[PDB]
Order: structure tokens, then sequence, then C-alpha cells
RNA sequence: AAUUUGUUACAAUACACAUUUUUUGGCACCCAAAAUAGGACGGGAAGAGACUUUUAAAGUGAGACGUCGCGACCCUCGCAGGAGUCGUUCUUGACUUUUUGGUCGCUUGAUGUUUCUCUCUUCCCGUUC
């Protein structure tokens, strides 16, 4: 059923629903249990994050998430690590999120 | 140079001469005029200014002088999927 | 989440005890308890501060080789050490392990 | 938005074009829709790499669209006040 | 006139095979039977086989992405 | 009076140079006649506003320098003003034009001024000074200019630029 | 729940906007749009040096920097000082905000 | 306040001509218009001053002298300009 | 007959492979739930361009096709 | 919202640039509000007209984010 | 013997929207170059090698779009964004007419894209230890 028809209370139920029982109840899910999550965004560069909060968007806050890229010209790579205390993730950016054990 | 409003918004802001950022990599300065919700906005008398790829080898680090490529077009209506960043140049006449 | 009352079990101690021996165990969680109070909030700014670090399913502490845990209680001992230290205003200098424990027991 | 009533107002006049893949397309403007896809008349095109050409009739979508150049004396016009 | 989506459903009950061009980013072709598509032009292929740009290995029933497709093509 | 900073804030920057760039300045209450004695110090309230062009014409200035460094800037009008030696690495690769007319400029001390330069400047007229007079001046001026594109609204002529070329060499 | 309404408590502190050109953008923060329009103040924006045997950077990244009219000739690395910059939402890619700040209280 | 040149070397160009007459016109003072709207050339550029004692100063001076060649004819315009 | 989104709702735990668009990585696993706009969850999934995953939530916008 | 105006153009044989690379040629058939654009008897030009031009099929439908531009060659 | 309060209308800001036409991304990659204890680095000029052209003698990696410019055996009269009309009263509105450069060389303007392949010596001027 198309979302034009439902009214203001009936989104808002539908956005419960889609966290709740979904596909982002992966995420909801880690946020709760505290479980850290590993992030791939587009940029091909991976970070290490616990999700304070998320969103409909996917764009999400993170806290103490550790960031890994590798660099590589002509095949000579180098591993670089970044951590940053607080971060604020825009959603656009990622493609696979994956709960760790 | 120019201190802007300490708080002010693309609405506060009005015939001011505005230098645009896009995603290419080129620049219109001009005063803007009007603009939307999703920040397309209308320059009066605009140049749009460019970067020698010799002259970006220059820019890579090492007092430099960059000769910029630019070209002058009036009153022109931008994209806001183009636009990136504005900053302000100049104060109203 | 719980809307009745009710007992229920979990463990303070999660993996440094069973890592590390009874009576400084202990000491490292008493040196944690008086720190989450200074830790306002860089509490999941130092427990989380290593990523790489996940808590265990059944444990409550981040379980890890415990190296960055003895750094984890040195910054928070020095959280601690500036917040008692600031209010009566002494130097770091002039804090000394009789006062450092004076900070700790009390 | 302004800046589409301004693109209808330049309806009838020679515009300027620029697409997001380089090229250039000068020439009367004879169509514009809300969706800031426009059709023109009577175009001369410009390649990316300079390569000019001519055609009569052209229509460009309008998410393609980078910036437009209206003639300067609509800078006075009633929707700027 | 015979509008776009109006074909596709020409190219669903017809059972006519199809060749699909994707982005020129990816650098595979598709081809199989259409089944059915959404609003979105994401559609279902049939038999589906990718050829990279005819040694391709075959794919099966698979669900398409509208986003990818640029031309679908008899 | 002396150029200072309060006197560049009140300067009308209002209305701007139309011929290239924009907020053509006019120092003090206003830069034409403004009696600056003393060289332009206070440059720094400006802090290169905007071919911007500075208008200082009929003003006391003895010397071209004490200039902070100038992106934006290419026209300087100069004209009415006591120059003597204009010499600087501040407006180096800055600056397209430069109008020196009815000033004391010496025809050795503006030579010895620039030092020569690669490339410079594009736009010069030095007319109205004591050294446009002295004999060969003009080969001595395109000699001392290097790359030229005018020379007291004459542009150096291809083959004088030529003959000039030899000359350095 | 839109997230955005977050940032828009965030107002007058110091952040890093880091966009998908890979610019980074140290600034004081103002008023954040609902499309998450950033809006900063007093901003030193710049690009990091990938080593790396002195890989070449983001060629559009320099131009659109040095376009910005606030990169001083002088700088021996890359970068920009200015005042005023405004960011559309879409070129946004991570926002680093300060370790003072506490969620609990900002997050409900 | 404008003043009618006329009597000019025409093989120079349109821009650099302009550019020449506000660099000779900014000693008596400030130049409004770079150059005349016309733009026919060979001598017709209407000078366009802020100030009328300057464009005074400047009819006085500049009378019948040399640039690119030929001297010029200085003169009061008839009609006042469209700018001012 | 079918469409796509009955098609996804009759692929829900069933082992499906899921191609992105980028490098030609495909994840292999069970499906769990799907949203809308077809994002996607998968238990056991296995990254092929090799390695074993417990647990994925894929992005609508990445995935080129999805198959059985 | 609005549909876009081929209205003078359908029947007549068109060529649109399909992306950067490529430009298809043929007699448009019907389109709709995305500007999905459907035309018959397609061919894609190449820089050697007759030769590495080659035919495409009796129907063809082109998605309306790959359009650039759209240029009749016709009345 | 202008201020404040109430009501009505219009305009602007914030309460919206991840599915091909703007803001929840077709994303990212060419690769490689300085270390010492008089010395580097940039710019300009000259010579030579190797390149090209003609049948030993001539200049510096080569081949393709434009961009505004240096010459001219040419054209060309010479003073009016504005102009006219009507309404209306001492300069305003509504309705019509429509830009100098029109060209050619460049006996190398001057200068950016895009493909392929592989510098040393001498002088002059600036910066750094």
């Amino acid at each position: 059923r198309p979302k034009h028809e439902l009214s203001r209370a009936e989104l808002e139920e539908l956005e419960e629903f889609e966290f709740k029982h979904g596909p982002m109840s992966l995420i909801n899910d880690a946020m709760v249990t505290r479980t850290p999550v590993i992030i791939s965004l587009r940029n091909n560069h991976k970070i290490i994050a616990r999700v304070k909060a998320f969103d409909r968007h996917c764009n999400m806050v993170l806290e103490n998430v550790k960031e890994l890229w590798t660099e590589k010209k002509g095949k000579n790579v180098i591993n670089r690590e970044r951590f940053i205390s607080k971060l604020f993730l825009r959603g656009d950016s990622v493609i696979v999120v994956l709960k760790t054990p | 140079k120019i201190q802007v409003a300490h708080s002010s918004r693309l609405a506060n802001l009005i015939d001011y001469k505005l230098r645009v950022l896009t995603q290419d990599g080129r620049v219109y300065i001009g005063q803007l005029m009007a603009f939307d919700k999703h920040m397309n906005l209308v320059l009066n008398e605009c140049i749009e200014e460019r970067v020698p790829k010799t002259q970006l080898d220059k820019l890579r680090p090492r007092t430099l002088n960059i000769k910029v490529e630019k070209r002058v077009l009036g009153l022109t209506i931008l994209r806001g999927e183009q636009i990136l960043s504005t900053v302000v140049e100049d104060k109203p006449l | 989440k719980a809307t009745e009352p009710q007992m229920v079990l979990f463990n303070i101690y999660d993996d440094w005890l069973d890592r590390i021996s009874s009576y400084t165990a202990f000491s490292r969680l008493t040196l944690l308890l008086r720190a989450l109070k200074t830790n306002e909030e860089s509490a999941k700014m130092i427990l989380l501060s290593d990523p790489t670090i996940t808590i265990k399913s059944y444990h409550l502490w981040p379980s890890f080789t415990d190296e960055q845990w003895i750094t984890i209680e040195s910054q928070m001992r020095d959280l601690i050490l500036t917040e008692y230290g600031r209010k009566y205003n002494v130097n770091i200098s002039a804090l000394t392990q009789t006062e450092i424990k004076d900070i700790i027991l009390g | 938005g302004i800046p589409v009533k301004l693109l209808n107002e330049a309806q009838g006049h020679i515009v300027s074009l620029e697409l997001t893949t380089g090229a250039t397309y000068r020439g009367k403007l004879v169509e514009s829709e809300d969706s800031m896809n426009v059709q023109l008349r009577d175009v001369i095109a410009t390649e990316p790499q300079g390569a000019v050409t001519h055609m009569d009739q052209i229509f460009v979508r309008g998410s393609q669209i980078k910036f437009i150049v209206v003639p300067d004396l609509l800078k006075n016009a009633p929707l700027f006040k | 006139m015979v509008p776009p989506i109006n074909c596709i459903f020409n190219f669903l009950q017809q059972q006519t095979p199809v060749t699909i061009w994707l982005f020129e980013q990816i650098g595979i072709r598709i081809k199989g039977k259409i089944v059915g598509f959404d609003e979105f032009m994401n559609v279902v292929i049939d038999e589906a086989v990718e050829i990279p740009v005819e040694k391709g290995t075959p794919l099966g029933k698979i669900l398409l992405k509208g986003d990818n497709i640029t031309l679908i093509t008899s | 009076m002396k150029f200072t900073p309060s006197i560049v804030i009140d300067a009308p920057q209002y209305y701007v140079d139309h011929f290239n760039g924009k907020y053509n300045v006019d120092k003090c209450v206003i830069l034409r006649d403004l009696q600056l004695e003393t060289d332009s110090e206070s440059m720094p309230s400006s802090l290169k506003h905007l071919t911007h062009i500075l208008d200082l014409t009929n003003n006391d200035l003895i010397m071209i320098p004490d200039l902070s460094r100038r992106d934006d800037i290419h026209t300087l009008l100069l004209g009415r003003n006591n120059i003597v030696e204009v010499d600087g690495r501040l407006l180096p690769m800055n600056v397209q034009n430069l109008t020196l007319s009815n000033n004391s400029i010496r025809r050795f001390e503006d030579l010895q001024r620039l030092r020569r330069a690669p490339r410079t400047l594009k736009n010069l007229t030095l007319i109205g000074n004591q050294v446009c007079h002295l004999a060969n001046y003009r080969e001595h001026v395109l000699r001392l200019v290097p790359h030229l594109e005018t020379l007291d609204f004459q542009n150096v002529t291809a083959e004088e630029r030529k003959s000039a070329m030899s000359f350095p060499r | 729940m839109k997230l955005v309404n977050f940032l828009k408590k965030l107002r007058n502190e110091q952040v890093t906007i880091e966009l998908k050109n890979g610019t980074t953008v140290w600034g004081t923060l103002q008023s954040v749009s609902p499309q998450m329009n950033a809006i900063l103040t007093d901003v030193k924006l710049t690009l990091p040096q990938p080593r790396l045997n002195k890989l070449n950077s983001n060629g559009i990244a320099m131009a659109s920097l040095y376009l910005t009219g606030g990169q001083q000739p002088t700088a021996s690395d890359n970068i920009a000082s200015l005042q005023y910059i405004n960011i559309r939402g879409n070129t946004i890619r991570q926002i680093i905000l300060p370790d003072s700040l506490n969620l609990d209280s900002l997050l409900v | 306040n404008t003043l009618y040149v006329s009597q000019l070397n025409e093989k120079i160009n349109m821009q650099r001509l302009r550019v020449n007459l506000f660099l000779l016109f900014a000693t008596f003072g400030e130049v409004l218009k770079v150059s005349m709207n016309f733009k026919k050339q060979r001598g017709q550029a209407f000078i366009t001053m802020r100030t009328i004692d300057q464009a005074s100063l400047a009819q006085i001076s500049l009378n019948g002298e040399r640039f690119f060649g030929k001297p010029l004819k200085v003169e009061f315009s008839k009609s006042e300009t469209k700018t001012l | 007959p079918v469409n796509p989104k009955p098609f996804l709702k009759g692929l829900v735990n069933h082992r499906v492979g899921v191609k992105l668009k980028f490098n030609s990585t495909e994840y292999r696993g069970t499906l769990v739930s799907t949203d809308n706009y077809f994002n996607l969850q998968l238990n056991e999934a296995e990254e092929f361009v090799h390695g074993t995953l417990g647990e994925i939530f894929i992005r609508c916008n990445n995935v080129l096709y999805i198959r059985e | 919202v609005s549909t876009p105006e081929l209205k003078k153009y359908m029947d007549k044989k068109i060529l649109l640039n399909i992306n950067g690379s490529r430009k298809v040629a043929g007699i448009l058939r019907g389109y709709d509000i995305f500007l999905n654009v459907v035309l018959d008897d397609a061919m894609e030009i190449n820089g050697e007209d007759p030769a590495n031009n080659h035919q495409l099929g009796l129907q063809t439908v082109i998605r309306g984010n790959s359009i650039i531009s759209l240029e009749a060659l016709d009345a």
C-alpha cells in the first residue's frame, strides 16, 4: 500500500515496524546490545564503530569508532588507522554494515 | 577583508558578491539575487574561473602565482545539484 | 526495560577478574567505580577508545588483553586526580601516593 | 522558485547552456518546464573538446544542465522585486 | 503513441527475449526473458545470462534493479 | 593627513570601477586630493579587498612601496604623486597596469627600483616624468621594463623590442 | 525520526565537516538546515596528504580549494583559512563533533 | 560632465583603447565610464567623469594631445550621458 | 507473471546471492527481511569477489541484482 | 508530476546521446514523465557511418536517467 | 483645548520528501622523482647533442579544436543599451524597432585541451641554510 494514503500516525507505526521488524533491525539490535558494528562506505574505508543512534536514511551517530583505510600506488600498499572519539555519519556513503559476534 | 555577520543565512545575504564552488572545480563569482529550496541560485554579473592542469600541478605542495582562465557570463541561473559550497567575496554597493 | 520487580544475576568483573588475580581485580574495579562518575561522557570515549574491543554477550566489561585497561585506569585516575585536585586546589606534582590512595579510598 | 520562473521568463530569447557532460548549446529557447528540461531552436553546439556544429532543434534533460545564461536585461525584471 | 512501460508489458506477455545494457561502468550486459516489472523499472528476468563487454555464465531467475538499467532491447 | 587604517575604513568602496574587476577604493575622505605625504602605510586595513584598482591620484606619496600582499590588485592609478623610487617585493606576481603620470621619478631611479623582471605588469605610463626626456630614455625604459606591452601610450615597437632585447644581450 | 534534528542542537561548537571530496573543514558551527546544509563561521579547510611516495591528491579539490580565495600564497602545505563558508548538505560525508559534549542529553 | 573625443587612431583595438583613455583621464578625476557605448571608434569616445570640474580640466589640458600618433580633439558633449 | 516485490516475498529465508555494482562482489546468504526500498538483511553470508560473515545489512542503492 | 513535451517529436527520426560515449538514432514512439523514451528501428551510431553502425532491435526502450540531449533530425 | 491596543489581508523564516529531473551519492584507482653536513630551488638568455625540412645548409618532441590578440595593399564619417507613441503634468507608466567591428595573414600571436615516445654546458636575477 502506497505511503500517500496513510495518515500522520500510520506513518509513525510504519517507521516503528520498519525499525523493529525489518532490515534496519540489524542496526537497532546492535544499538541496544552494545555490539560493535563494521561499516563499509563507498569511499572504500571501513569503520569499526559502536552505534549511539541511527535513522531512516541510515545516517547514524557512532562513538569510539576506528577508521581503517589502505592505499596503493603501482602495487605498493600501506595500511593506515585513524581514531576519532565522536562521529556523525551521513548514510548515503555506506554500503554494507555487519554486526560483530 | 570582509566580515560576514556571525549568524547570516543565504536569505540574509542578497546582492553580496559571492563565490560559488561546483563539483567540477570551477567557480562562479558574482552578485546573488534569488535562490530556491534545493539551492539553485541566480547570479547577476558572473565570471567562471578555472584552474589550469599545469596550474593544478603547481598547487601541489612543495609565493605561488596561478594563471586562472576565466570567462564572463552575465545573469545566469545555476543548478543546485552542481553547487558544492559558497563563500562571500564582497558586500553590496 | 523491566516494568516489573524481579531478581536478575550479572557479573561486574567479567574479563579482568578472569584474567588477573582476585585482589587486584577488585582494585581495578574500584579504580573504575570512582572513575565513571568522573567520566561523565569520556567513559564511553575511553572504554570504547579502542574500537577493536567488543563486549562479550554474557559479560558486561569490554573484553581485552588488559594493557590499555591499565592505561584506561591510569587516565581515569588522572581525571579523578584533577577533579579531586581542582576543588581543593592542589598541584599535580604535589599529589603523592598517600594522597592518591586518599583520593581512591578516602 | 524564482530561478525557474526567470527561465520561464526567458522564452523566445537567445540563451546559453552548459551540460554537465561539458558541451555548450547556445541558441533560442522555445520551451522550458518546471523540471528545468528545455528545448531550444536553431542552436549552435560546442562539443566538450571544442568541435562546433549546428542543429535546428534540440531537447535536453534538466538534470544534465549545469548553468543557463539568460539575456542580461532580465535582471531588473519584476520577479526580483 | 506507445508509452514505454506499456511496451515493457508487451515484453512480459509476448515472451520475447531481450538484451539489456547496463551502465558504462559495470561492463556487462544481461539478456533473458523479462517476466514482470515494478513502477521503478526494476525487472525480473527468467533464464538470464551475463555477457561481458559469448562465454558468459548463466544466471537464473534474477531481480535486476532499475537504477543500473540503460537499454532494454529485443 | 597621514594614511591610517581609520581613513581607509572611511573611504568610499561602494562605486565599483566597471572596466575590470570590482571595488575601486579611494583611501581617506578622498584618495584624489588626500595629501598622503609619507609612504602608503597601513595597507593591511584594506586586506586585499578587490583587476582590483586603487586610485591614489592627486596625493603627496614619495615612494611606491609599503604594500601588503594584495592578490587582487591589478590597476594602480598614481597620477599627480611625487614618486621618486618604487622598489618593492610585495606587488610582484599581482598587478596588470601602472599609471605614473606627473610624478618626480628619475630615469635612472625608475630603472634602478624595478631591478628588472622576466615578466611584469603589462600596461605602464611614465609620462610627465624627468626620466622620459633623458636621451635614449625610451630604449633604456624598454630595456629596464624587460617584458612590456606599452610605453607612455605607444607600444614598444615589436622591432624596437627586438633591438632592445639585442642591447640587453 | 530525522537525525538531522540532532545536528541543530550542536550549534556553536567546534566541528570538522569531512566532505565527499576528502576536503576537511574545521570550524565553529552555525544553524544546520533540515537538508543538512551546514553553515560555519571561522573555518580552516584543507586536504590530507596521502604519502605513499607522494601519490597525487584529488585534482578537483585542489582547484576548488585555491578558488575559494582563502588560500594564502605562502602556505607550504595545502590549506585555506576563511570566514563564512556555507556547505550544501549532500556534500557532507562524516562529521567529527567534539569529545566534551554528552550524547545522552542531546540524543533525546 | 561627459567629454566627446574625436580624431584618434582607429587602428588600435577597442578594449585597449578604452584602457588607455582610462589611464589618461585618471589624473584629472574619477572616470565613471571606461569607454563610449557606441564603440564606433576612429575618435568617437565619451569620457564620463564624476565631477564637472575634472572634465573641464581635462578639456583644457588634453586639447590636441598626442595619443597613438594623432592629436585628440577634445570637446564638451551636447546631451548628458545615460549613467549621469 | 511475478513482479519484483512478491519475488522478494517468495525469496525470504532462502539462499540468495546479491551482486553489488562495484567490484563484482556478491554476498551469498540466507535472506532475512527486506524494506520498501529493498534494503536487505542476510544471515550466514559469504563475500565473493572467500570469507564467512555472520549477519549483514545491505543498503538498497549499492546492489546490482538479486538471484537465488 | 508534469509530462515532458515531446509531442512535436514523435514519429520523427531522432538522434539522442545515451551517457557520455553513446548515440542512438531511432523513430520515437512513446515517452513518459521520467522521459523514458521507447523508439523503433534503433541504430547505434559510431565513427564509421555504414560500418560500425549496428541495429539494436525492433523495439527499444530507454531509461530517462541516461538521456542527455535529444535532437530530432527531421521537420 | 504622532504614540498605544484590537481585527483583516499579503510577504519572509521553522514544524517536510532515501526509488530515473536537483539534499541520504556511479563511490574510489592511473603509476613513478631530493637528502646532505660552498650547497640547492625558480625565472630569463646563449651554445651543443638528439629531433624535423630541402638538395652541406637552416630553428626545439610531434599531430589535432578553439581563445582573445601583432600586421593590413581593405571597408568605413564622423557627438548620439537605449529610442519612439499615448496617457499624464514639469519627467513617470503601457505599447512597437531592433552590435562595430564586417574580414584576411601571423615570415612561427601568444595561449589551454587531448594521444603517442624517451638532456648537458655558460652567464645574469631572486629565495634558503
